């Protein structure tokens, strides 16, 4: 009903440093739409609810994506544009705190547990199927899809890593940190928009709309 | 939300 194979397929189908980061974010919103279209039963929801889910979860989804991407590197983040932001660059641009939070609470833990792409895709699908999203035409259907995602995820974990009985819960317990970090990053984005001395592209700007 | 709607419909 919610096979982890299709979720993994969705992940593999989509393959001032603050300015570069904003460029990469705008580039990856377009890609996020396609990714979400490849998640089972997402396209079958009402279009308004698809809009609501993506607008509620885009920042967390993209943060998870590049945090997992940056496993291969140390003290840095790999942007989807093929550009590397070093910890020192971020600190010298005045955004060292949130960057260190990303490296410490997300990237290094993903690397410590060797979180694979299937698990990343399942966590992102859980984030996508956020039943607390305000305005959902039917939050019960979204809740059910979320339950199916984490059922399949727990099954995959107990089959692939039978020696780690706590791996499922450890995967789920990174979601609070992802939520906090996403909120903080959104705050930074709104400050950049208000200040208006940082170029924000059209899709990112639309995500900043009311 | 023009852009998101257009991308979701196609
Ligand atoms: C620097 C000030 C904070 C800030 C960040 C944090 C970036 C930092 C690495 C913690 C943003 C992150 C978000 C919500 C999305 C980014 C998507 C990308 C970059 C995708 C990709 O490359 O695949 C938006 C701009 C402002």
């Amino acid at each position: 009903d919610m096979p982890v194979e299709r979720i993994l397929e969705a992940e593999l189908a989509v393959e001032d440093p603050v300015t570069n980061i904003c460029q990469a974010a705008d580039k990856q919103l377009f890609t996020l739409v396609e990714w979400a279209k490849r998640i089972p039963h997402f396209s079958e929801l009402p279009l308004d609810d698809q809009v609501i889910l993506l607008r509620a979860g885009w920042n967390e989804l993209l943060i998870a994506s590049f945090s997992h991407r940056s496993i291969a590197v140390k003290d840095g983040i790999l942007l989807a544009t093929g550009l590397h932001v070093h910890r020192n660059s971020a600190h010298s641009a005045g955004v060292g705190a949130i960057f260190d939070r990303v490296l410490t609470e997300l990237v290094s833990k993903m690397r410590d547990m060797q979180m694979d792409k299937t698990e990343l895709g399942c966590l992102r699908a859980i984030v996508l199927f956020n039943p607390d999203s305000k305005g959902l035409s039917n939050p019960a259907e979204v809740e059910a899809l979320r339950e199916k995602v984490y059922a399949s995820l727990e099954a995959y974990c107990k089959h692939k890593y039978p020696e780690q009985p706590g791996r499922f819960a450890k995967l789920l317990l990174r979601l609070p940190a992802l939520r906090s970090i996403g909120l903080k990053c959104l705050e930074h984005l709104f400050f950049f928009k208000l200040i208006g001395d940082t170029p924000i592209d059209t899709f990112l700007m639309e995500m900043l709309e009311a | 939300h023009k852009i998101l709607h257009r991308l979701l419909q196609d």
